[PDB]
């Protein structure tokens, strides 16, 4: 009930082929540009607060300590998206990406729409690396300004750390935008109607993939309500530890999983990208 | 109310703790069970073991270890008190070497309410027994003898132990630093 | 407040050169094919029943009329669609589309994307008759299924005639559009992010078509709910007759109304078109 | 399939014995007092517009011409709630209901809990004449409050003149109670649950309370989703003239129709009420 | 920012006195039964799928674990609700309960509606070992059933064992409960427009109940929309592990929390129930 | 309980059908007020008017209409009884030609099921008078003399005018088509 | 553009217009179909009907109604255009008495933008003829005689009709109320 | 494709691997960093260790650990790998006493698939060394002494130590239990 790379690839061509595969891009993709991960970014900043860091973390996942810290001080959330503007957004960050494999299969690959759940800027610019154009969609304002019509519309479905009244970091806003109303959920509902995705890393413990995973499979059987049931299109998650349970639950969400090659995490990846071509 | 919990598990740690500081109205107990840190450097343990506690109980809680470091080994038991407990009770006499006989006898306090960490060590000497002698104490109190004494640890009263033993002055020290 | 012909054309040109004008048709685009208009259509279908048909009409509005239709006899609803089937989709309509002045001025613009909501299949045969291609979008059988990148859809708000399952006819089925959980309704949400819409052949009575003008306006304000406030785009409305209360209404609902000349309707509604491009 | 006085006042003993029979009062409940009825009270505040009040009214209906005398001026509609209050809560309308044989025998009742989509006081005082205490709620303010155990609660679903930010009066804000959202709706949806509803004093041609008794049928169906179907409790409706198309439409949204004598209209309602007890 | 048993007694007074509190219990309520806690319930069942069971719980959550099982074998989840049944529901819990300081001192005090997130019956045995009547609601059917009026209604948020439809233990089962459409969710719904709430027997990291607490406060705040805001009533949070971060936020979720002794965690929250009285 | 639901406004018709159809059990009586059709053919009026009274009260109904047609003037008034009425009360037996004086008296029942619509029409014609003598009756019943008779229509009681009316006549078919 | 939007249904009234205002540049044409509204009163015809047109196009429209009143029959067709001539044509020539023969004929317009209304109202009367003369006209031409004239309506010339006929009187005032 | 991962994270552990089950070719190598289980017995480490490292990996994994027991310290080191090794390289030579001088070196090898463990364990004794002799080796290989020899682990080849070690002869019977 898993497959392989070989037997992914003539699955993925055919969505690609006719223009319905969509990337759907964790943060696992940016972990060849050694970025900060969360568990120095606000433990550096609980300093600030008064905490040890390791005594910071003992409190709460990160999600409610950095709720805790937007409640702390006015205007305090914003000290952290600055600081992770300079961490995620940096020169040393651009080289690597530069040098990427993944970045450079993701970008050689003619897509119309990609969505990603983190705030780097480093899925624009693999795309503009390559020579294409890209467009960032995270706000109303976004969606509404003009652009072109052969253009990648990449879809920040968390927001972007130039727009910061767009990011989800706080638990309050995870929570917030599980009512899907928020416009790239708005893209979303009418994206499922037509496309299969492409999940890259993720973690089976996420839990707010998870969610996704099953209000689009409720959204797309809400969808055929009234019609008769047709079979729908396949989405596909790769993963380099399937495990033995977890491949079977995500069978009945419309998601089939990819083992890769576990020995090298983002060259598996990239043989992956470079076989839908 | 009490205000600050100290965590213990074993009964006999417990018994000497509320003969001094039985009478303080504002320190309560708890018997949370914890996993043991294993690591030979105490400091290392007791800072560690104050945040697993303190995700169990989730009050102002303090912790406390023992540590054994004898010279004749080059630290070892140090703070690895459990697996060394659970097969060499007190063979302890016999495996060492009988030729050097000198050992520190270490303990250490650790109270944390949440933000931070604060760690008091104290630190006794004398040497090693020859033969297990004496009944009342825990874990290596009767192969223990210290400096200008020819009695054990478990062959004292309650009160000479604690005028001697690293945890009597540690719960003088934590009695005026936190009021109790 | 209230725009004439002449100071709507520089305004419909901007929003159709940057790709973002989307026509919403209604029943009143069309009345130049002479179509039968529900007077006739269930009142025919009354002595079925047993009534006169001015007396069937008298217990009721005409999406009334037919939920009672369709709880009478299994299988009874489908002889109206297949009636209507031959009424709306017959020969003689496609030769008026064929010599009708609005249908060749709407066929003479590339668009992205119609909507309507009248079943008849002549806003899809008017863009083959101009040579071009579209696609008809109103189940989840057809937004699954593949298309070209170039082609117009054509988005059956109320459904298609050859799919008798996703026709909105009973009340009942008007209620339940109101939910805005149908496949085409998905579209509309993400469509509305980004697009102006030219609404053409309504009524300020009709009520349907007032629900989903204040949906879209609210749709729009919960967009921008964390963000601030930004200018959005504006909806335009053309009739033949605005009057005196019902424009200053629609400003609230971000629609600007188009008086258009009364003594031809259908030449007036050819003028307009023929000035976007 | 339309009960009679006789043969529906067993089944309303029966719901009200084991106190689960909730009264739904309407605008024909409040005809015997002689009240104002729209006809005249925005066409005489016509003439601050400057219209004539024959011809304000060809410009739409009521809940139309609502919401355009709300964006005329500012603190405008509140003129017309000020005026409402003084004509419908006046000391006439007062005298009528201490005679009205109606509103005795409502009040002869011991309900726990009255529904009414009227902003008059006439429901209450009804109760407050025959001696028994009635709590009105309308706002978040009036559910938070304090009350005693026995003492029937009196649910202003459209508001109350008293608290004028709590009217439903403009077409848009019909529009935004039809998501249910209110604080009358949310009680509305646990009522359903446990309770069954006599409507009284409505027209089958409101299309509000069409929405509700669609709405109620709905969320009726969707409580009982994952569990096995069981048969529910039997709506009622109470009309003076039922016809012959709409009792069977309501069949279908739980809802039987009771013919009541059209002969003296007051007198009927009366009996209905007092053959409940 | 923590309250004592001492200073939360005189606020759990007032909101008892005024019939406006509800207790909201969870799984640390049963902790004196001696039940199982799932580290052995489908650890055991584990064997028939051919586990060992310190492997079984390697590969996610419990509630993921359970998903697995139900899609494993048809009829297979109602093995482990009919193994629940036994062990939650057995003699020997019942002959705890009867001795149990907390269950007497739940019991003492004259509720009229208790929620509770557990399948257990010993909340509903609680009150009757107390020689007082509880009514279970858990399905569409008993909220319909006929009650008396002074009876205690037990609300069963998550289900009953003795009607397993109800049974909220799937991960799939937890993300369709977040849509608040369940007829404990509809009831709740209208609760807390009016009532305070009291939560015992929960921990920081259940993130369902974190979700609810959410999710109340929003429809809290929703509910006063059009009106001025006002002042609402405040819930609890019996704790015996408060911490430094998480009471903070629930603040803003309109929840104080209150530290209990941990010293002995039945007998704290027994004075806490009996200083209500 | 009433089935069919008779429509009036006219006080003076309502005594005159209470006279006949009075006992009858399962006739009711209502006074909803309907916006009259105006028209010169009587059918047309009649099958017209039922519809507008079944929106107004939505129970099976039966409504009335009367019609003078008079010979010297092509029809006219014939089913527009209110527009003359309001203008020319009696004056009729002046704007006529005192040549020809010969009309027709005509009247029409309906009753409406919400499904069918039956119409009834009865007939009767003597001469027009050339002064208006009489109290009883309605509308044109002065100046309205049958053949065979030299008493007009009001100068006649309320049993007489009832064995010659037209009105006399659909109340008998009215019966035995209904039960009542 | 057009502003105001004349609305009539009768051909023939359409050329007399636009033999006068056909050259305005701010008068456009509609022929939408409303319900006609009957009563012999002109006033409340006229006011009536303006309405019904506004319902019908919602543009800034004008209205015109027709009405001849008899004094041998006490108003009469008067605004009952409609249901005369449906059925006598040009017969009121006969159905009059041949005594008194004196008439009013009146013509209204309405034009109504939504907020207010305003009526004209002009009136010109002769007498009736005996006999049906001449071809021209509109309804009731070929039998109206002015006064100082032997010479009917629809005997004259369209230039002739409208220097004496009620119709071309309006349509001189309307034009210097509106601009045209 | 490989099917069985092995993880390691000391690099000479990974050479003798690969020395010996480089060529197969379904046999694939990790590096993850798991939490190191302290405990004395051997049994319980390596079967805890797997649990640890299916978390880390999530495909079917083998692990290792290996083990000294000396007879005259009662077990001890066993299974405690990393702390004897942080504080005492190669001084076991001198801490033990030079009485008895007997001791076994245990090695075990785990491999979980997700569903059940399987563990194997080899064992092999023959003394402790007076003197650390010998380079190439991991851990304890300089100061152990097999029977029959005078030359310790470390002293010997590649393939000579694989002919004696525990190590040496789990990785036969893996190969021969999974196919590899």
């Amino acid at each position: 009930t898993t497959l392989t790379l070989s037997e992914a690839a003539p699955l993925l061509k055919k969505e690609f082929r006719e223009g319905r595969l969509i990337p759907f891009l964790g943060a696992g993709f940016s972990k060849p540009l050694k970025l900060p991960d969360g568990s120095q970014l606000i433990a550096s900043l609980a300093k600030t607060l008064g905490f040890e860091p390791e005594l910071f973390d003992m409190h709460g996942r990160f999600e409610q300590l950095a709720e805790f810290f937007a409640i702390s001080a006015p205007n305090r959330l914003q000290r952290l998206v600055y600081e992770m503007s300079l961490s995620f957004d940096s020169a040393e960050a651009e080289a690597l990406r530069e040098k990427s494999p993944m970045h450079r299969a993701l970008a050689a690959l003619d897509w119309r729409t990609i969505y990603t759940t983190n705030y780097d800027k480093h899925v624009e610019g693999a795309l503009r690396d390559a020579g294409k154009q890209a467009a960032v969609l995270a706000s109303f304002a976004d969606f509404q300004g003009p652009r072109a019509r052969d253009v990648c519309e990449v879809i920040k479905f968390h927001g972007t750390l130039d727009q910061p009244d767009t990011i989800v970091l706080t638990e309050s806003s995870y929570f917030q935008r599980m009512a899907l109303d928020a416009p790239p959920d708005q893209r979303l509902r009418a994206d499922l109607l037509a496309n299969s995705f492409l999940f890259i890393g993720y973690s089976f413990s996420d839990t707010n993939i998870r969610y996704i995973w099953y209000r689009m499979n409720q959204l797309r059987e809400q969808s055929q309500l009234g019609v008769k049931h047709s079979q729908a299109r396949r989405c596909f998650f790769a993963t380099h530890g399937a495990g033995l349970v977890q491949p079977d639950i995500l069978q009945q969400w419309n998601i089939d999983v990819i083992q890769l090659d576990p020995t090298d995490k983002s060259a598996s990846v990239a043989r992956l990208l470079e076989s839908i071509a | 109310a009490p205000t600050w919990f100290y965590n213990t598990t074993n009964s006999e740690k417990l018994r000497e703790l509320q003969h001094v500081l039985g009478g303080s109205a504002k320190l309560g107990y708890l018997t949370a069970k914890v996993t043991e840190i294993l690591d030979v450097d105490l400091e290392t343990v007791i800072r560690a073991k104050a945040i697993a506690a303190y995700r169990a109980v989730r009050v102002p809680v303090i912790v406390e270890h023992g540590a054994l470091c004898i010279d004749a080994l080059n630290g070892l038991p140090g703070a690895l008190v459990k697996p060394f407990w659970e097969s060499l009770d007190t063979r302890l006499c016999e495996v060492i070497p009988a030729g050097q006989r000198t050992a520190r006898a270490r303990g250490a306090l650790c109270y944390c309410d949440g933000r931070e960490r604060h760690v008091l060590i104290e630190e006794t000497e004398g040497e090693i027994a020859p033969s297990a002698r004496g009944t009342g104490g825990f874990h290596w109190d009767p192969i223990f003898i210290p400096k200008g004494q020819t009695r054990t640890f478990a062959e004292m009263s309650l009160d000479e132990k604690l005028s001697f033993s690293p945890l009597g002055r540690l719960h003088t020290r934590l009695r005026t630093e936190l009021g109790l």
